[PDB]
């Protein structure tokens, strides 16, 4: 998606070198910059759309979905590992219960 | 159809002696209060549809019909 | 990717536009450029909002797809009815499944049908059978004594009535309910645990309330539907489907339910001295009945929770609420369930 | 639509109504369109000086709506106050993109020519009235037929019609221009008035019967 | 009210620092809202015994904490709904309520609608509410242009 | 009521036939029929004139007696003067419709002259009245903007308007006209709670005024100025309410006091893993915001507080109790609830 492309045939898509000031070029540049920023934000959402790289509010939503609650002053890297470990919790056997003491130490 | 004005019914299958389903269909329709006809399915092209709706002579129902 | 209001985006775009020239700085409401920029910013804000909503929906869909824990669809309403004969029965009659039941009341035209056959014993006078509502949703929760006729010949039947209301009829589960169910499922992966047995018994869609009581060498399971009446077929289905979560070395039993009764008396001081008639009292009593009947075996009656439930009405109308009898929280036994009995409500 | 009319000397509103609408009885509703007090037509100029807005005199412009719109209350309300703004609204309003009128003529069938301009102060220039119609016609003629990204079949094949400057090519160009001009439903028709080909330059002119 | 009842929840809801550079709010109540609000406050109005359509904007406002977090902003939302509710009623029924609303009263609603929209946009909790009100922002402007013209027609 | 052309013409013809025996022909083009038709047309025009007069009378005539002004979308106008290089030696002509274009490019406004003017034989200057083409407030122009004339001449040097165009007018609907009259009539009410409130609110720096009424004395108090009331404001507002108070009834004005509330509540959460500093801080902020936003003379009902605190999330909160709050706190009419010290404990 490019604002310069597919806009119109007759519209002047380049600034006039005859005069420094050009409201048309300024408007086109501002619109293109806004739409390019929107495109970059949309592309940047790929990391936020996956649990392996979700951060900030998205990771909190993932934790709420999985039921694992964020601890105070907890960073994303440790929080994701804690979520993964809790989802694969090993408990029920005497050795596993004893091995679970590491989380209660 | 007019659910509010119509009470519970006990329409029998054999109301017409050795009659067709169309004859029994007419009794259920209770014309002219309800219109029944076969027409092409505009919403789903490629197949037919059976229509059984209240008569369009009502003001709001008249507006509901698509205009051509 | 973060939410941004329209005004900030519009200001940023206007600031960017002003670079390189000074023949544009006029943004009154009558200006068309301002209108175009407002429309563009509105579209961008709507795009951001829809993107966030679709991201949340995609997260939900991925959670659905990964563990195959699909959301529960609309749940059929069902209950029990009583068949009354003119005279005591002489011969063993037959009642095939699918027999229709209809309510003569115009306000509740929804139909009901049976699924399992029933046989009337000889020298009988009455029999109880189960009926399942064809429609699914709120329409199935008819009041008491709504079903009047069988909608058939009824040669040997005088009248039909139901002594209990229908509560199993419910709409589709909300997002919060699915989130809680998924959290229970995630915490239930470790078998031989009470939280795991909770999900194991709750996996059947019909079950709503469920509780597990443990002792030194025996495990007991208490469960019931929204109406609060366990069935043998439900117990058999639970036993069949729970084999993948039962403890290996400990016996399990699924039985036990009792309706605990309590009378609730409350005093309400409405802010408006006018309009203190019995209609609002009846409405409040119905609301209290709906709240109390919604509780389950795991839940316990709490004074503050009841206060919050009744005070859902706007605080401007109801200014103060107090209980003459209830002064301390009541602990429900594990087998029993607390529910409304005979409720009396008065102004003062 | 509405036909323009000028008040004639020693003329009455009844004759004005009778000339156009045929029946004089329609004059009762025609006055509301003009938004005039009881002195509808007055020869004395100083009499109008008391309230020129709500009065008319000789030489002033009146509004004559068609019979279908005569009875419409909305038409009466709009024509009561807009007065001269009706023509601009009737022909519409659009942004003006004729920043360089001298330059765009030098590059026919060329992209990246038109651009926005500025008039007044701090606002993009706009065009209205017959100027807007002429600008739209010129843009349509310059725009090739199958270049726009939406609502295709807009423009003309003028770029492809360059040839050996022979009479048949000239008639083909004339017909293409006429079809391009007559595409808009607002314009009634068009016809060539003069042809002139000398050397390697094609020249000509056309007349268009614009409604109202 | 004269023709059909209304939901219980809407009836309960209706009866009852930060500043935007572009917009300047004001608390001028419409003349139509003055009389219609009294009828809602009084018991002389039919009302249903059940509620549906949980996706409406009213339930969204109730679910969020706008009441306690920003009661001033919550009050403006009630005012917008009050004027919005009244102008729906007159067209469908009771045409006698006409010639009691002016373009100025409808115009100020957009000023308040945009003023509270900016505050709601500072947090992601109110995204659903902001998505709804922005749709009505363009709806009122159409009524403002046609309201003087419709009044003369009727 | 008004009658149309046909009825009047038929009545005239019938009366002429009844009275006149010498006239029997009424074909089109007849002199007598033309005379009767002209008379009927003039009568119908007079009927329409009376109809328009009655319409104006019902719309605004009765209200015109009261003190208020009507606007009829009169286009802006003002005096403009013109100067010449030398005194004239001829009677120059200034035909009507001359366009005085605006010299400033940013102003597209234009003006026209309705009436002709004749220059004097030797006057060096002359002042004429010019009306704008466009109505409404948009026709207003600042001073020193009209300095160009379309019909230029060698003798003409420049144009200027010493006085600005103030006669710009815009017309509102009938409802807007009537609302001001209703407000003026309503404002004349006195010796009532609403009238006293309106009178207090008329003076600036008066907001959130509360009135308490009793048979013995009437007390009024407010926190208009930054949550506090000054003595000078009390002195100013006592005099203003003299016209508004009932005759023979005492009037009193006092300040507004506050009663801070100390609460140490406890909350039990179903899922203890969710607790944290942020959650308790948010709960405390919600509680203090709710307690701060209390109306004047509003009793602190514990039931309302329980409903407010438990409405944050039904699933999260399971039980609530207050360690240092026995029952609902009653406040005088002049007191207002405020958050002194708030503590929340998580169980």
């Amino acid at each position: 998606a490019n604002f310069l492309k597919n806009l119109h045939p007759l519209l002047r898509r380049d600034r006039n070198k005859k005069d420094n000031q050009d409201p048309n070029f300024a408007l086109i540049d501002a619109l293109n910059e806004e739409m390019n920023q929107v495109e970059k934000d949309a592309i940047e959402s790929k990391l936020q759309s996956s649990l392996k790289t979700s951060t900030s509010e998205y990771l909190d939503k993932f934790g709420d979905w999985f039921g694992v609650y964020r601890k105070t002053d907890e960073k994303d890297d440790v929080y994701r590992a804690r979520i993964i470990k809790y989802l694969l919790l090993k408990r029920g056997t005497n050795n596993a219960i004893i091995d679970a003491i590491k989380d209660y130490l | 159809s007019w659910d509010e004005f119509e009470k519970l019914t006990e329409v029998s299958a054999f109301t017409n002696f050795d009659g067709s389903l169309k004859q029994l269909m007419d009794m259920v329709t209770a014309r002219p209060f309800n219109e029944l006809f076969f027409k092409n399915s505009e919403k789903t092209p490629g197949k037919a549809q059976l229509v059984l709706r209240k008569t369009p002579f009502n003001p709001t129902e008249w507006r509901a019909l698509d205009m051509i | 990717m973060k939410t941004r209001k329209l005004t900030n985006i519009l200001s940023k775009l206007i600031d960017k536009t002003m670079a390189g020239t000074s023949k544009i700085t006029d943004f009154t409401p009558g200006s068309a450029s301002r209108s175009l920029l407002e429309a563009v910013s509105l579209e961008i804000e709507q795009f951001y909002i829809l993107t966030k909503e679709n991201i949340d929906w995609g997260i939900q869909e991925g959670i659905i797809e990964a563990f195959d824990f699909q959301k529960r669809q609309s749940k059929r309403a069902y209950g029990d009815v009583t068949i009354q004969f003119y005279q005591p029965l002489d011969m063993r009659m037959y009642i095939p499944a699918g027999t229709t039941f209809t309510s003569t009341r115009q306000e509740y035209p929804q139909q009901f049908e049976t699924l399992v056959d029933y046989y009337a014993e000889p020298d009988s006078t009455e029999i109880v059978v189960e009926v399942y509502c064809k429609e699914t949703g709120v329409a199935g929760n008819v009041p008491e004594g709504t079903i009047n006729t069988i909608a058939s010949g009824s040669s040997l039947i005088r009248s039909v009535n139901n002594e209990y209301s229908f509560n199993t009829g419910t709409k589709e589960e909300s997002q919060e309910d699915f989130k809680r169910r998924f959290h229970s499922f995630v915490e239930s992966r470790g078998r031989a645990t009470n939280k795991s047995v909770r999900y194991g018994a709750l996996q059947i869609p019909d079950v709503e309330g469920v509780y597990v009581y443990e002792e030194t060498g025996h495990i007991t399971v208490f469960a019931h539907d929204r109406n609060g009446n366990l069935s043998d077929t439900l117990k058999e289905d639970i036993i069949d489907a729970l084999q993948d979560y039962r403890p290996s070395g400990i016996m399990l039993d699924v039985t036990g339910v009792e309706k605990e009764e309590v009378n609730v008396s409350a005093t309400v001081t409405i802010s408006n001295k006018s309009r203190i008639g019995d209609t609002l009292q009846k409405h409040i009593e119905s609301v209290i009945r709906s709240y109390l009947n919604n509780l389950k075996t795991s839940d316990d009656l709490i004074i503050t929770d009841l206060i919050q439930a009744i005070m859902n009405i706007d605080d401007v109308l109801i200014y103060d609420v107090s209980f003459d009898n209830l002064d301390e929280n009541i602990i429900v036994p594990p087998q029993g369930i607390i529910r409304a009995g005979e409720i009396k409500v008065e102004l003062k | 639509r509405f036909k323009k009319h000028v008040v004639q000397h020693e003329e009455t509103m009844q004759a004005i109504a009778q000339r156009y609408y045929g029946d004089v009885s329609y004059w009762i509703d025609l006055v509301e369109h003009n938004n005039l007090k009881y002195p509808y037509l007055v020869e004395t100029d100083e009499e109008k000086m008391k309230d020129p807005e709500r009065l008319a005199s000789t030489g002033d412009t009146l509004i004559i709506p068609i019979e279908s719109d005569l009875t419409d209350v909305s038409a009466k309300e709009i024509n009561s106050r807009d007065k001269d703004v009706l023509v601009e609204l009737a022909l519409g309003r659009d942004l003006n993109i004729t920043a360089d009128e001298k330059y765009f003529n030098e590059h026919g069938t060329s992209d990246n020519i038109l651009a926005f301009s500025t008039n007044g102060n701090g606002d993009l220039d706009t065009v209205k009235g017959i100027d807007n119609m002429k600008q739209q016609l010129q843009a349509r003629l310059l725009t090739p037929r199958g270049s726009l990204m939406l609502h295709p079949n807009y423009g003309s094949d003028l770029h492809n019609l360059f040839g050996l400057n022979i009479p048949e090519q000239a008639t083909l160009i004339e017909m293409e221009v006429l079809r391009t001009l007559t595409s808009d439903n607002r314009v009634k028709s068009a016809n060539l008035i003069d042809w002139k080909i000398q050397g390697n330059v094609y020249s000509g002119q056309f007349s268009v019967e614009i409604k109202s | 009210n004269n023709f059909i009842p209304q939901p219980q929840g809407l009836l309960r809801f209706l009866n009852t620092s930060f500043v935007s550079k572009f917009y300047t709010p004001q608390l001028q109540l419409s003349e139509l809202a003055k009389k219609v609000l009294t009828n809602i406050k009084t018991d002389d109005i039919p009302v249903l015994e059940r509620e549906f359509n949980d996706n409406t904007i009213i339930h969204k406002a109730n679910d969020t904490l706008l009441k306690v977090q920003a009661p001033r902003m919550y009050m403006i939302l009630q005012s917008i709904v009050l004027e919005a509710y009244a102008i729906v009623n007159c067209f469908v029924e009771n045409p006698s309520s006409l010639k009691y609303l002016t373009e100025e009263d409808v115009s100020i609603t957009r000023e308040n609608l945009n003023y509270v929209a900016d505050y709601l946009g500072n947090y992601d909790d109110y995204n659903s509410v902001v998505l709804d009100l922005r749709d009505l922002d363009l709806c009122f402007s159409a009524i403002e242009l046609q309201l003087p013209l419709i009044k003369k027609e009727a």
